[PDB]
Parts: C-alpha cells; structure tokens; sequence
RNA sequence: AAAUAUUAUGAACAAUUUAAAAAUUAAUCUGUUUAACUAAAAUGUUAUAUAUAAUAAUCUAGUAUUUUAAUGGUAUAUUUUUAGUAGGUAAAUGAAAAGUAUAAAUGGAUAUAACUUAAUAU
C-alpha cells in the first residue's frame, strides 16, 4: 500500500468505470512468438477464410449477415424440433426471419400491431360487434 | 447518419455460435485400438508395479 | 481508508496501508454478538506485554 | 507496463527521413544541401495548380482587424488624405492615458 | 424502500407464481378425470 | 473498376463476384478515423479545399462489404474513395470559463471547431491477391480449393471434463456450410 | 524465521510496484553496461562492420535490415578505391571557386541564374522545398 | 526531469533533454559520457557506431560525416 | 486513390513467405537484456517495433502520407505544421550528422581515450578493468555541479583522513579476471 | 526559460504566410 | 473584473425559479455551471467516454471468445492501427468485419515485417565519369520513380516504363 | 399497482394478490395438455374448426402479453392442421376458407406464422381471399409473398365489385389499406390505391362523408397535379416557386 | 480436478475403467483380462490376482 | 428546465411502487431480450453474482449504453447448492442499520441462508449492480428485477426456454508445468545417412 | 549587469557535522491554485489463514501424518512520453471616424463596482 506512516490519508472517489473482464493466462502459449494471445475458434471460423494481398494486407471472405442469421435459425430449428417451440422460440424465429427479410429499419414497437388488432382475438356478442369494413353503409 | 453496409448487430447474430477445437480431440468414450490397448494397459501395469 | 461495506471489506482492512500487524487478521473478533461497551471490534495476538 | 524495454533507436525512426531528404543527390557524387533551416522561414501555402485554388476561410489574426487610419507616413507621403481633425494624431511614442 | 422491503416487493408475486406452478401439478390430475387429494 | 487480380484464375473467378455491391471503408483523415459508405456525409477537421471540389481519400485502413473484408495493416493500397466537399464552417461553439476562485480574473475562451463537411460519392476497390492463406498453419497455400474448408473445426467435448458446463446439443454439435461454392 | 515472518508484513510498495522498480533497476544496469564500452573500435576495410560485436533469440527484431547491411561485406575494399571514389565527390554549396577541368561550355546554375534566384519548386504535401532562400545566410 | 535536483536538470539541459519523452542524439565524447553517467537513472541510451549510422541513413561509405557537417548550413 | 508506404522509397521486405514454407515471426518478448523475467511486448512496444514511435499519429505512415488529394490527382498544399515537421526531421538528421562529425574530429585529433568511461565511472563501477601504465558565473556553476556530483561517497576518515591528504590504494588481492562474477 | 526545440514544435501563424496571388496579364494585351 | 454578465444573461431561460427570475442568482448559477462543465470536459469526460468504448469493444470480443486485453495486444502486434472508436463502430455496425479482424488476430498469420532502412545502390560506388550520359544511380532512381508513378492508380500514361522514361527524346528536336 | 404492490404496514392489504382467474385458467390449459398425455384430444375432437380458432384466439387474448402459451398454441395449431388436411378433400366452402384465413391471422397475431397455411392460401386459387388474409400478410417482410398478395387483393377486389357485395368490398378495402401501408414500394402502392379507387369508397362508407367523397372523386386529378414529386427540401421547392 | 490430481489419480479411458454410480472405480472386464495377460509372470502376481481376474470376467 | 416532482410514489402510498419489468419508458427495452439459465451448483456466490450481473445490466452486449437499461433475464437455480470457501459462511457478516439508535443488525451469511437462501444472491447482485449504477435509482432498481432466484431446480420459466449460461472462471493457472521426460525416437537416416 | 521604487509575516530544545540528523519519540518547510477543441495515452492499493508450523498415538522419552507458492518468477490489460485542427509569440496599462457632427428615417459607443447611497419588489 502507498499509505505509509507519516503521510496523511485521503478518501479517494471510488472508480466506477466499466471494467474489462479478466482472461485466462497460458504461460507457454503467451511466451511463444508464433502463437497469438487471442484464441477464438467457433462454428463459422472455417467460413471466415483468409487470403494474402500484394500490399501486405489480409483479405477476408465471409458469409453475409443474412447467411449467418439463416445458420442461426437452422440451429434454433434443430434445437426446438425435439420438444417443440415455445412462445419465446417462435418469437425469436419470427424475429430472425424479419431481420433477414426486412431490408429496412423499424421504428415502431413490435406489440403495437397486436394491441391494435386485439379486436380480432376478443369477441363482442352484443349489437356492437366490430368486423372488417364495418360502416353505416354496411348496416 | 448511422448506417451499416453489412448489417447492424442483433442479439441473435452470434447467439447460436459456440466454441470449437482446432484439432480432433480424443474422446473418453472411445473404442480403443490394439496399440492404444497395449500402451494404456502398459501404463496401468507400470504404476501398479511401482505401487506393489 | 474505508472503501467498501463490511461484507466485502473487513474493518481491520482499512489500515492495510500501514506496516505491521494490521496486515494480518486478528486472533479475536468481537463484532458478532453483544457489542462491547468500549466498542472493541478486533484484538490481535499479544506481542509480549503489548496487545493491539 | 510503463517500463518499456525497446531500443530507443525506435523512438526516432529514420525510415521516412533518410539522408536523401537533406542531400537529394547523395546517391550520386554530389552533395547539394536542401534543408528547412527553421520553422520561421515558411512563406505560406501555395496552390499547386491554377484549377485548384486555396479557400478563403479567414483566421482570427486575419479577420479580427479594424479599419486603417491614416498614419504619419501616409499623411507625409500624400497630404491630400488629411481631411479631418482626427488625422492630426500626436507623436507615436504616446501610448495614451494610464 | 429498504433492501428487504424491495426484495419482498419483488419476490412475493414470484413466490405466489411459484405456488401456482406447484398447484398446476395437482390440477394435472383433476383434468385426467381422476381427482385425488394430496397424499402426505 | 472493382476487378480483382490474382495469378490463379480459379481463385480470381471465385473471389471476383464477391466484391460486387455496396462497400464501406474505414479511413484515416485529420488524425481521426471514419467509417464511410457510398452515400453518407461526414464532418472532418478543416481541410484547405474549396466547396464543390471532388477529392480522393488516401489513408484507407479497411475496405469491406456484405461478402468480404480487406484488413489493411496498417493501410490498404488500390482503393478509390472519392468524396465531394459540400461545406466548410464552424461547428457549435464550446465555451471554456477559466476563473480561479482566489484572484479576480476570468477568461472566456470561445472554440468554434472549424470543420469541412464532405459527402462520399463513390468507393471502389481492386485488390491484388497473392494466394490462399492458411490461418492455423500460417503458411501460404500454393493450391486453392473452394469446395473444402481450409481450416476445419471440431466440437469441444472430450468426455473427460466432468464439471464442464454443457450447452445445448444443437449448438454444441453444429457444422457450418460451404460459402465459396 | 520470526524475523522473516515479521519482515513480510513490512512493505512500502505492492507487488506490481516492486516489479516496476526492479525493471527500473534493470534499465539503470543496462545504461551502465552500455557506458562501460570503449570509445572507438579498430576495424578493417574488407570485413563487414558486424564482426567484432560483443553479443529472446530466434525471432525477428526491428533492426533486421540494419543487421543485414551490417553483416554483408563492405563495398569499399581498399583505400585506393576509397580515394578514387572520394575525389569525384563534388560540393555545390561550398564557399570558394570550383575548377572547370572537364568542360568549358558547361556553366553552373548560379553562374546562369545568379545567387538570389531559385527554380520554382512544386509545393505540395509531398514536396516541401526550402522557402525563403535569404534566411539561410547566417 | 523537474522532479529532481537542479544539478540533474542542468546535466539533462546539457544533454538537451527538457521534458519527459524527449529524444536527442549526442557524440560519444567523455563529456557526454560523464553527463549520461550522472543522469543514468532518468535516461535510456542506445549506441550506434559510425558505420551503423551510415547504414541507418542513406549515405554511401566513401562519404564521411565531416563533409556533410561542412555542407549543412 | 490509396497510398500505403512504410518507407521513404516505398520498398519493404517480402510480406509473405514462399508457398508451403514456414513464416518468420517477430520476437514476442520485450527486448530486455536479462533472460528473465520474460514479458510479452505491450501494444506500445509493438507500435515502436512497427515504426510508429510510441502512439499512433507520430513518425509513421499515418502522419507522413498525405491526408487527401483531388480527384484529378492534384496533391494538397504545404501546411505550416507540415513545414514544421519537415524541419523537425531535418533537425534530427542534423543532430545525427553533427554528433558523428564531432566523433570523427575527436578521433582525428586524438581526444578519444583508450580507457572506457570517465574517472567517476571508473571509481564507482568495479566491473570496469583496471588500466595501469564574458561571464564566469556559469563556469562556477559547472564547477560546483562537478564538485557535488563527482564523489557521491567518501572513504571513512578512520581509514584515510582526507583532511591530511591520506588516500587508500586499490587492494585487488581477492579480485577476479572473469566478468561472469558481475554478469551473473 | 529558453526553448531547446528538441521535441516537435508547431510553427507560428505570422502575416508573412499570407497566400499572395499571381500577377496576371490583362485580357486585352 | 469581468464576469461575463452580458453573455450569461441570455441563458437565464434555461434555468428555473429564482435563478430564472432574478439576475444575480441566475448569473451565479450559470457561472458555476460553466466553470464546472469546463473542468469536467478538461479532466474527466475523456476517461468516462473511453471507458464506455473500451467496455463495448470488450463485450464484442467476448461474444467471439476473446477479451479487450488479448485483442488490443494482438492488434498492436499485427499492426492494424484501429482506434477503439473504429473498433466499436465495426463491432456495432459491421459484425462480419469485426469478426474478420478477430480471426486475423487469432490466426497464426505472420505480422508485416518491420520498416526497411533506406539502402544505397551499388551504382553509387561506380566511378563516374569512368574516364553525355546520366549517373547510374540517378538513372536507377528515375526508373524507381517512374515505377512508383505507374503503380498508383490507372492512368493513360501506360504501364510501360521504358517509353515513359524516354520522353525527353520525344520532346527533342532531331538535328 | 393496487394489485401487484403490498407492504407490511397495511397498505393494499385488501386489493393485492387476488387469485381471480388463476385456477380457472390453469384448469383450462390442463384440459388441453391432458390431450398429449392421453394421446387422443377429446376437447379438440369435440371442438369444430371455427370453435378451435375461437379457442386459440381466446387464449391469445386472455394472456396479458398477447401471446398464448407455446404448448397450447402448438397443440391447437396441429389439431387444426390435421383437421384441415382431412376435411379439405370433401365438402369445402368459402366460409371454411375464411375460417382458415382467420386462423392464419390468429397465428400471425400470436406471433408464429403458419407457413403451411400461408402456402395453402397463396396456392389455392378459385377462391377470393378475405380481409383477414391481407391483414395477416401485412405483417411479414417477404417481398415475393407481398407481391403475390397484391395480385390476390386485386382479384378479390374485382370479384367483390363484380358480385356487388358492399360489405365484403369495404372489408377488403380496409384490409388492403393496411396492406398497402405495409408495402415497401410507395409507387405501386399509390398506383394500386388510385386505380382501385380506395378513397372514394372508403369515404362513401362513412356516415356524413358523401358530399366530400364525390367532390374528391371529381377533383382527384387536380390534387394529383398539385402534389409534388418529392417531399424533400420543401422549403427550397417553394422558394424556387416564389422565384418563378 | 485439483484434488483429483493432487491425490494422484489418472483419468483412464472408459474402455479401461471408470467411476460408477457409487463413485467407485470399476475396472472393465476386458481391461482386467489384458492386465492379467500382461502381468501373468510378474513377482507381485498372486492367487488372489487370478481370483479377481475371474471375478471381473 | 426539467422538474422532478416532490409528490413522488411512496412505499406507504396506496398506489405503491412499480415493477420495472412492466413499466413503459423511453430508457426501457424488452425487444432484444434473451433468457439465460444459470446453475449455482458448486459455484461461489460472489462469482455467480458477478456473472449474473454482467448479463442483467446489459454489459455483455456490444451496443450497451449506460443511459439505456437493456439487459437479459437470468434464471438462477440451485441457490441452496452455492458454495463459500472456508468458514466464510460463519465469518462473513451482513450489516445494516435502521433509523433508530441501537437498531444495528449484524448477521451472518449462515443466518441469511437460514431465513431465505435467495436473499444472499439478491444481496450480492445488489452489490455487483451498485458497483457501477449507484448514482440514480432507476439504474439501481431496474436491473435487479431481471434476476429470477430459485433455491431448487423448479422454476415456472419453461415457456421462456432459458438457454444454459456457460462461463469460464478466469483462474485457470497451474502456476507451473514442467514437461515430462520421454524416450527419444531416432530416425534411420539420422545416423550419418 | 546597471538606473530607479518598496521590504517586520517574525520558531524554542536535542542529535549530527573540519563527511552524510539517518537517533522514526527524529522531518529536512513557504502552501495552493495552474488546462483552447477533437481525439490519443504506458499507473499499479485484492487475500493466501501449516513447517522451528499444524494434526495424532505409545510409554517412562521416542515416533506417526500434512497439500511447505516461488522471492524476479508469472504474461496481457486498466488515467498524462502524442498529433490534427484552430491558432502571432514564452500570460495583468480600454475599445470605439457618430458632438472630436454636416452626418440628419432604420448608427444597437453597450459598457462590464455582486458589500457602506436612494427608491422599489419579495
Ligand atoms: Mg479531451
Ligand atoms: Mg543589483
Ligand atoms: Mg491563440
Ligand atoms: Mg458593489
Ligand atoms: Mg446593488
């Protein structure tokens, strides 16, 4: 500690910044000069292919965003095909499909359409029952 | 303006990707070959002889 | 120096910046149970005729 | 770490400033010296091509400038511009009131 | 609200939901056409 | 304008159609790094260029797209990123108020950060590839085969680790596809 | 080991600070080792300059090309070649007259355009010429 | 440098080192050696022989440094 | 277009090995003379290695390469800071050339001694072998600095009282010839 | 305090650095 | 004594209550606010901002199996020169590019060699004149300059170097 | 939070934590989960296809999140699918088609679109699609699906206009309004709306909007001539107009 | 795992032996027969070793 | 100018305190949420609290913004099987004081576990959250509700399909490893051929 | 370095000393404020609770068991060794061509004492 006996103490403001997570250490792998520190090997690593450029750069060829999303959707289907899809599973599947096929931005809440069309789910038995295109011309 | 040519990060982009190996790993529930049988039984017998 | 709650940082760890017995955990602890009349929380091992 | 153990030759890399920057003809048997002696002798920005002039975007020292009042040299060189009593200013050694 | 007050405010609905989930297993039997009380 | 060049016709014909479409470029300019696209507008520090002038950006750190990514170390060569200087003006003023509580002296420093606003008109890339590069072995492959994965991967499950946290089987045993086919 | 167990409790710095202090000590020792070298070194014309060097191995360093140049054999083999190369060395901005041994019709740039006049240099980010040729005269 | 006595600061000024993180090039004369020895706990020194410097910069071997010094203004 | 130069001439080493051959890797450990402790190079050390002195935006291509150019290839103009940086590079080169010329003239005049180091360094460091057989206020300041920094410690007066002019001689009865005693 | 100019020193802004135009011949002559 | 009264009187609308009504209270409030905001911008804002960026990049790398520590050290080794802001922009808007960078860092690809010291050609040691031709080193440098001209960008000058070098002959008038 | 909050001092002691419909809903979902345990759904065998659609809608509405439970949703959807597969060969009518369409709408609402029902409704011709079909299709992002649904909507509008069934015509007009808003190509959406005369019919359907409906039908050409081509830089456009 | 490797036990393949439901180290009959065939004539082998080999078979 | 009203929602008010999982604000988002399943069997309580808080506060997402409260839900099970190294179950206290003199409670982790084992996890999660979000109240409270603590493996979150959360403990150091000695294998051409 | 202006901000013992209090019951003293913008940036407070130790038995003192972290080895990473833009320079003596009036319908010369004065409002 940097306190000491003669030196006076002060109350330092606690550091509340966001800290990076610690990483596992590998002594020999870190001391070797051919092995990097980062060790990432995942499913799409063989899809991420490397090439050498004449100017010293590395040219990476990868599957597209839609292809990665489709691989994830196939994995989700393979997972849920055994015991069936729950509500969260079906929601995530529909969300992945919409992200794949949207080609645009969405600025409205996902529940607004359902809150507006809840009259299709809830039924009214009285004289005032809303149906599609209800108007005084119909009645 | 905030735009993305490849596509913005979403929680289900790398969600179903998991850690892999760079080389084939020997399985614990693995049918031993004859050389593996010989080697492993020799190691077991060597430690047995030391203990005895 | 106080930097945390009694759960994470113990009371005797405040003087860790000082050399000597304050960097060791005491032998006696009176924090649990009936509070001391003079509010003695910890007591280190007797060093001869002196006890901290 | 802040205690870095690297050859201090790297602290001033000469990879982009060889001897040819000072002596452009050093690879031949000539020793014509061409240096920038200091930062003071900088004549200013100059257009490389007529088709691409430099912008007129003023600086503070260039824009925050009042209008010119005729001084002693101007009034002595041309007495026609001495038209008001405010031109008859005292000696330039006089700064002003305390 | 204090620590325990906040904890109980958050968890008492969750405790009641857990009790409902427990009684769901008892209601499983009544839907089978065979009602049997809890056997302790 | 976006023609890929490589002495191997197979890899040339395999990687040429993957450079089509829109691209993004991570570019170094004014001691700042920007991620520009084919239509966006950026505010860089003041450049001595008149309004309505077409300028090319030299320092290019990265050129990528929906199908590729060229990681320049440190910079890339052969990239044509042309933009047009739309504006040159002072940004929102930042006021610094220096007033020592002891003495009687206050300083009001205005800082309108001068900046050039430029819209990126076009981004073109024509690289020169040397050959297929091995990631795990680290060598330059003399042969190129798009049908086979250069570096395959294997599941992390050997049965020896008892307390290994098991994920779902569908994510633990999942093979990828072949994108270069 | 009561004295050692008591001394273990006495420490003005944490472990990381102690490691940094020891790195500083190693840097000071490196400075002393570098200062213990002789002022000059007797070499030969033929042998490469990196022959009598007194010296984390197997990997490439930042001075790789410099070490290659130091290891390759010297390009001036004899003092005869040295002087035969140095006598043709010519100085332009030198103070004093210069001979006309080879050609007579060939005039100097200063002889043609005076001393106050310079060629219009292309001024760009890549080509930075010596502005104000009058500031260079002491 | 200013964290130390004025004498170490004078030695560093003679070495032309004014602030932390500054780099200078000096000869290997005994005066410079004595200065570096006195400030050997605040500086890091690298050595380059004459041939090594001739290789580091783009100058041929038949061209010494005295003529270059006489040429530079 | 785009420019990428790590050198003044644009030349460099072959970035890629021959096909099918093992590549060359830089030294991952920090260039510390002692074999231990072994420490991986930090990011700043890697920047120093690759040529950007310390931080980015200094002494590297990110600063030397032009920031932009016109679409018709026309280069930019010379900034005042660009001229100042050119003068700074010239100043470094002039420092190098003048130091080398000073060394050369000292060697020609014979002012370079045959004994390494100064007298203070020889009296302090035992690893060195034994070699036997105008104004004046600034001058006084240099003299007092020398008087204060020459001898950091004195021989105790119980052995040799320096007030009487008594000095001790080098007792090398238990010395060693090999430098390993001080190296190891 | 004197300045050693060891580190990189940015130039100063002085009116002598004004971009002087070029004398053009009239269009008639 | 200057207190920026005339400048700070315009911004009493952004305050509320007694500071907005009365002039002295509002001037004191705005003076304190500007001074404290200047202090924060000078010596505290950058720490928080760069910590946010570092945390975002660390989370992006942890989603791929590495961390900020190894990622930063290996970016330094590979000599990519991507500021943390650009790394965050790639992590948020170009995940494929960020993953390609992570794959480059994790692979055993040899980083680029260090910069090369400028070397002097062997033609510099040629006795010239050997007793109206150019110096051999000067001709080599002219050829290198022509090649460097032709390498950067496609142009109508042509890819040939000999016919471009022999241009003074094209401009020459045959006697 | 009179029902979700409760403190020990004695606030909301009588209004918080009522088991109003907890046990009833649990019994109602157990009556459907017991079908998987008995392998024969008695409830879903007694239910009619329309009754099954009503039951799934009731569950998706009872759930406060708007989505039914996953197992109940899957069970009802599977039973409905097998019943439709069995009964689509025999007698089938436009009412059954409308039941299928509203079932697909309920699935899209409860956030699991049945691709099988979608392809069935998209492929089976000789039957005009009702408003529920277009309402459900307005949620997806599939360009080919929406391009097919546009032709289906045109055919349905033509069929309704030929049959002179104002009720189904106005329902189709509302659903097609939602569909054209969901479409991404404003050009073709506006062209479809203009050539199918959505504004006139929708206004005539309203209570007092007839003297304005016919006026808009008369003055539609001048309004389209006055509408600008680009809704961007409106200030610059009108400044140029002032200059002209 | 630390306590395992500290006590000094080895993770053998399943074909040799494994810790059964009671965490007892059960040895495969095939592994026992191979151990017998290797250590038939050793000094430490005994009648009890033959009996245990038959027990495992 | 903004204005935070003095008439606030109180714990003693009949309207009561809200649940941030149900509130609808600008800084709350439930669109990209995911459900993880954490198992506390044989894991240390502070480690589990840290790992859970990382996912609860949203720091595990590359689009994390401190002003935006967007975190994934974590169902922590097997709280009764959480571990605590050594005699810390007896030696680690939990202390809190009331608004009364002498109303200071100093209990043990043993007492907290005896009363409710989930209160320990809630306390450690509270500490891990207040480590970064202690200034405001919304940033303090909204994350904590995204933790579902169950001392057993039984939980009603089956419709959410919580994915098992796998985290690697950073302490994997062996502190040394010397390579064993093996018999060298020779080649026939190595013997001068 | 001169010619000029002012100067009262105030310590008692002990130890050592022709060299260093190195006696920690000793301090050897002038604080403290100081920052153009955007980026960059290398810094450190964790604990180890058993080896002259701990856990155990026999007998009139011997012994048994224990898992003894190495002290430069153990990395990387986390807040002050850098650039680009602004921008005269190395920080304390007022700005005004409009009464200084031929100028007379769109001149902002607008001057900027938080505390002793007077009135007013709260
Ligand atoms: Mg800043
Ligand atoms: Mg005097
Ligand atoms: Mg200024
Ligand atoms: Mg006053
Ligand atoms: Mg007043």
């Amino acid at each position: 500690g940097f306190g000491g006996f003669g030196m006076s103490v002060y109350t330092p403001k606690k550091d509340r910044r966001f800290r990076v997570q610690p990483l596992p250490s590998l002594h020999a792998n870190s001391l070797a000069d051919d092995t990097p520190l980062v060790t990432t090997t995942r499913t799409l690593s063989p899809n991420f292919r490397a090439f050498a450029l004449q100017d010293g750069g590395v040219f990476f060829t990868h599957p597209s965003h839609e292809q990665v999303m489709r691989v994830g959707q196939n994995i989700l289907a393979e997972e849920t095909k055994a015991t069936g899809m729950t509500s969260m599973d079906t929601y995530v599947n529909s969300r992945i499909q919409s992200i794949i096929a949207e080609n645009t931005v969405e600025n409205v809440a996902l529940s607004h359409w359902r809150r507006r069309h809840m009259w299709n789910l809830v039924r009214t038995h009285g004289k005032l029952q809303r149906h599609w295109g209800v108007s005084d011309a119909t009645k | 303006q905030r735009r993305s040519v490849q596509g913005t990060w979403n929680p289900w982009l790398w969600n179903y990707e998991t850690e892999r190996r760079r080389t084939e790993a020997p399985q614990w529930r693995r049918k031993l070959s004859e050389k593996e049988w010989d080697y492993y039984v020799g190691q077991y017998s060597a430690q047995m002889k030391q203990e005895e | 120096v106080q930097t945390g709650s009694p759960t994470h940082q113990r009371e005797y760890e405040r003087f860790h910046h000082l050399p000597g017995d304050v960097r060791t955990r005491p032998q006696f602890d009176f924090t649990f149970g009936e509070t001391r009349a003079d509010r003695v929380m910890f007591a280190w091992r007797k060093r001869g005729d002196l006890q901290l | 770490r802040y205690r870095l153990f690297h050859p201090r030759r790297e602290a001033i890399p000469m990879h982009m400033c060889p001897a040819k920057t000072i002596f452009p003809l050093i690879n031949s048997n000539n020793l014509l010296v061409k240096t920038r002696n200091s930062w003071e002798d900088f004549t200013g920005r100059k257009e490389f091509d007529e088709d691409h002039p430099l912008p007129v975007v003023g600086s503070r020292l260039n824009g925050r400038t009042t209008q010119h009042k005729w001084n002693h040299w101007d009034q002595y060189l041309n007495p026609q511009i001495t038209q008001s009593i405010k031109d008859l200013t005292p000696t330039p050694e006089y700064v002003g009131m305390r | 609200d204090s620590f325990k007050e906040h904890y109980h405010r958050v968890h008492l609905p969750r405790r009641l939901a857990l009790q409902r989930y427990a009684r769901q297993q008892s209601l499983r039997n009544a839907a089978k056409g065979n009602v049997k009380a809890e056997e302790v | 304008a976006n023609g890929l060049r490589c002495p191997d016709a197979l890899i040339t014909r395999t990687l040429n159609p993957l450079l089509n479409g829109p691209k993004f470029a991570v570019i170094y300019c004014g001691n700042h790094q920007y991620k520009v696209a084919v239509g966006d507008v950026i505010a860089v520090q003041r450049l001595r260029v008149e309004i309505g002038s077409h300028i090319a950006l030299k320092k290019v750190l990265m050129v990528g797209g929906p199908r590729f990514t060229a990681i320049g170390r440190p910079l890339l060569e052969g990239v044509r990123v042309t933009a047009q200087v739309e504006e040159q003006k002072r940004m929102r003023n930042v006021v610094s108020l220096f007033a020592t509580p002891g003495r009687r002296h206050v300083r009001w420093v205005d800082a309108p950060h001068a900046a050039t606003i430029i819209r990126i008109c076009e981004i073109f890339y024509s690289p020169n590839v040397v050959g297929e590069l091995d990631k795990y072995k680290g060598e330059l492959l003399e042969t190129f085969t798009p049908g086979q994965h250069t570096n395959p991967v294997y599941p992390v499950d050997d049965g020896y680790d008892v307390f290994r946290k098991k994920d779902k089987e569908a994510m633990e045993n999942a093979t990828t596809f072949l994108d270069l086919l | 080991r009561y004295r050692t167990a008591w001394r273990e409790l006495l420490h003005p710095l944490p472990v990381r600070a102690r490691k940094m202090e020891w790195l500083k000590r190693d840097a000071v020792e490196e400075n002393e080792e570098i200062l213990r070298r002789p002022y000059y070194t007797i070499k030969s014309y033929a042998l490469p300059p990196a022959v009598g060097r007194q010296e984390i191995r197997g990997g490439m360093h930042s001075s790789h090309s410099l070490d290659l140049i130091m290891r390759q054999p010297r390009r001036v083999k004899t003092p005869e070649q040295l002087r035969a190369l140095r006598d043709r060395l010519r100085f332009i901005g030198v103070t004093g007259p210069m001979p006309q041994a080879t050609s007579v019709s060939t005039k100097s740039y200063t002889d043609t355009y005076g001393s106050r006049l310079r060629p219009r240099y292309p001024e760009s980010w890549d080509t930075v010429p010596p502005h104000q040729p009058s500031r260079e005269l002491l | 440098p200013f964290k130390h006595s004025w004498e170490v600061n004078r030695m560093l000024r003679e070495l032309r080192l004014e602030f932390k993180g500054q780099t200078t090039i000096v000869p290997d004369i005994p005066q410079v050696r004595k200065r570096i020895w006195r400030v050997r706990h605040i500086v890091k020194v690298d050595v380059l022989d004459l041939d090594e410097a001739k290789a580091l910069i783009g100058v041929p071997e038949h061209i010494s440094f005295t003529d270059l010094a006489s040429q530079l203004p | 277009y785009s420019e990428a130069r790590s050198n003044y001439d644009g030349t460099s080493l072959p970035a890629w090995p021959a096909p099918g051959k093992k590549p060359t890797y830089p030294a991952a450990l920090s260039e510390l003379r002692l074999p231990q402790p072994r420490m991986r190079k930090t990011r700043t050390e890697w920047m120093y290695y690759h040529g950007h002195g310390g931080c980015p935006g200094k002494y590297g291509p990110s600063r030397e390469i032009a920031d932009f150019e016109y679409a018709d290839g026309t280069p930019a103009s010379i900034s005042g800071r660009r001229f100042a940086f050119k003068h700074h590079q010239d100043h470094l080169l002039v420092q190098l050339i003048r130091a080398a010329a000073t060394v050369e003239r000292y060697d020609a005049s014979g002012l370079l001694p045959r004994i390494p180091g100064t007298a203070e360094q020889r009296n302090w460091d035992p690893a060195i072998p034994l070699f036997l057989d105008g104004t004046m206020v600034s001058h006084v300041c240099s003299r007092v600095v020398d008087e204060r920094m020459g001898t950091p410690t004195h021989t105790p007066n119980e052995l040799a009282n320096r007030h009487e002019g008594e000095t001790l001689e080098a007792n090398t009865m238990f010395a060693t010839n090999d430098p390993s005693a001080f190296v190891s | 305090v004197t300045r050693l100019y060891t580190s990189y020193y940015t130039g100063v802004l002085y009116p002598n650095q004004l971009v002087q135009p070029k004398q053009r011949l009239p269009a008639d002559v | 004594h200057y207190r920026a009264k005339l400048e700070l009187d315009r911004i009493r609308s952004m305050l509320r209550g007694r500071a907005r009504l009365e002039r002295k209270v509002g001037l004191k409030r705005l003076f304190f606010l500007m001074r404290t905001q200047t202090r924060y911008r000078v010596e505290q804002q950058a720490h928080w901002e760069r910590a946010i960026v570092r945390k975002n990049v660390d989370s992006a790398a942890r989603e791929h199996g590495t961390g900020w520590q190894h990622l930063r050290n290996e970016l330094g080794r590979q000599n990519v020169m991507l500021l943390p802001r650009s790394q965050q922009l790639l992590a948020q808007y170009e995940p494929l590019a960020f993953r390609a960078v992570v794959e480059l860092c994790a692979s055993r690809i040899p980083p680029p060699p260090p910069p090369v010291v400028a070397s002097v050609p062997e033609e510099s040691y040629t006795l010239w004149p050997p007793a109206s031709l150019s110096h051999p080193a000067a001709r080599v440098e002219l050829r290198c300059g022509v090649e460097r001209v032709l390498r950067r960008g496609p142009s109508g000058l042509g890819n040939n170097v000999n016919e471009l070098i022999d241009a003074w002959k094209e401009f020459d008038v045959s006697p | 939070n009179r029902a979700d909050y409760r403190h020990a001092i004695g606030v909301n002691h009588s209004t918080a934590f009522w088991g109003t419909g907890e046990e009833l809903y649990d019994f109602m979902v157990e009556l459907l989960r017991v079908e998987d345990d008995g392998r024969i759904p008695t409830m879903l065998d007694l239910c009619t296809r329309e009754q099954m659609v009503d039951l799934l809608s009731g569950f998706c509405g009872v759930m406060p999140c708007g989505k039914a439970v996953g197992d109940v949703f899957k069970t009802i959807t599977d039973a409905f699918l097998r019943r439709v597969r069995n009964d689509i060969s025999g007698p089938w009518s436009a009412h059954d088609w409308a039941i299928v369409e509203r079932m697909y709408l309920v699935t899209v609402l409860c956030d699991a679109g049945n691709n099988e029902i979608l392809q069935l409704l998209l492929s089976d011709t000789a039957s005009p699609r009702g408003p529920d079909f277009f309402a459900a299709v307005s949620r997806t992002k599939d360009t080919p699906t929406k391009k097919r649904a546009l032709c289906l909507l045109q055919e349905a509008i033509d069929n309704a206009s030929a049959k002179a069934d104002k009720v189904t015509l106005l329902g189709l007009l509302e659903s097609g309004s939602e569909f054209l808003l969901s479409l991404v190509d404003k050009g073709v959406a506006h062209t479809f709306a203009t050539q199918n005369l959505f504004d006139y019919r929708i206004l005539n359907s309203f209570l007092h909007c007839s003297l304005v409906a016919d006026r808009l039908r008369v003055e539609q050409s001048v309004i389209t001539s006055l509408i600008p081509s680009s809704l961007r830089d409106v200030q610059v456009q009108m400044l140029m107009s002032n200059e002209r | 795992e630390r306590q395992f490797h500290l006590l000094g036990y080895v993770k053998w393949p399943k074909e040799i032996g494994f810790y059964n439901a009671g965490d007892n180290f059960e040895l495969t009959p095939q592994a026992a027969y191979r151990i017998y065939k290797q250590n038939c004539d050793e000094t430490f082998w005994t009648r009890l070793h033959n009996e245990k080999t038959i027990i495992h078979l | 100018a903004p204005f935070k009203s003095v008439l606030r929602r109180h714990k003693h008010h009949p309207e009561g305190l809200p649940l941030y999982n149900d509130m609808s604000k600008q800084w709350l988002c439930r669109e990209g949420e995911r459900w993880w399943l954490l198992d506390a069997r044989g894991e240390q309580l502070p480690r589990v609290a840290a790992v859970a808080a990382q996912y609860i506060t949203g720091q595990h997402r590359p689009d994390f913004t401190p002003g935006m409260i967007t975190g994934d839900h974590v169902v922590i099970v097997n709280i009764k099987d959480v571990v605590m190294v050594g005699d810390q179950w007896i030696r680690v206290p939990i202390t809190w004081q009331t608004a009364y003199p002498g109303g200071k409670y100093r209990i043990r982790l043993t007492d907290m576990y005896e009363r409710d084992p989930c209160m320990l996890m809630w306390w450690f999660l509270k500490d891990e959250v207040n480590r970064h979000f202690v200034r405001k109240l919304k940033t303090r409270i909204a994350p904590l509700e995204k933790a579902w603590l169950y001392e057993d493996s039984i939980h009603p979150h089956a419709d959410k399909n919580p994915r098992p959360l796998c985290w690697t403990d950073p302490e994997v150091k062996g502190w040394k490893y010397r390579d064993p000695q093996f018999i060298r294998r020779w080649k026939p051409n190595e013997f001068m051929h």
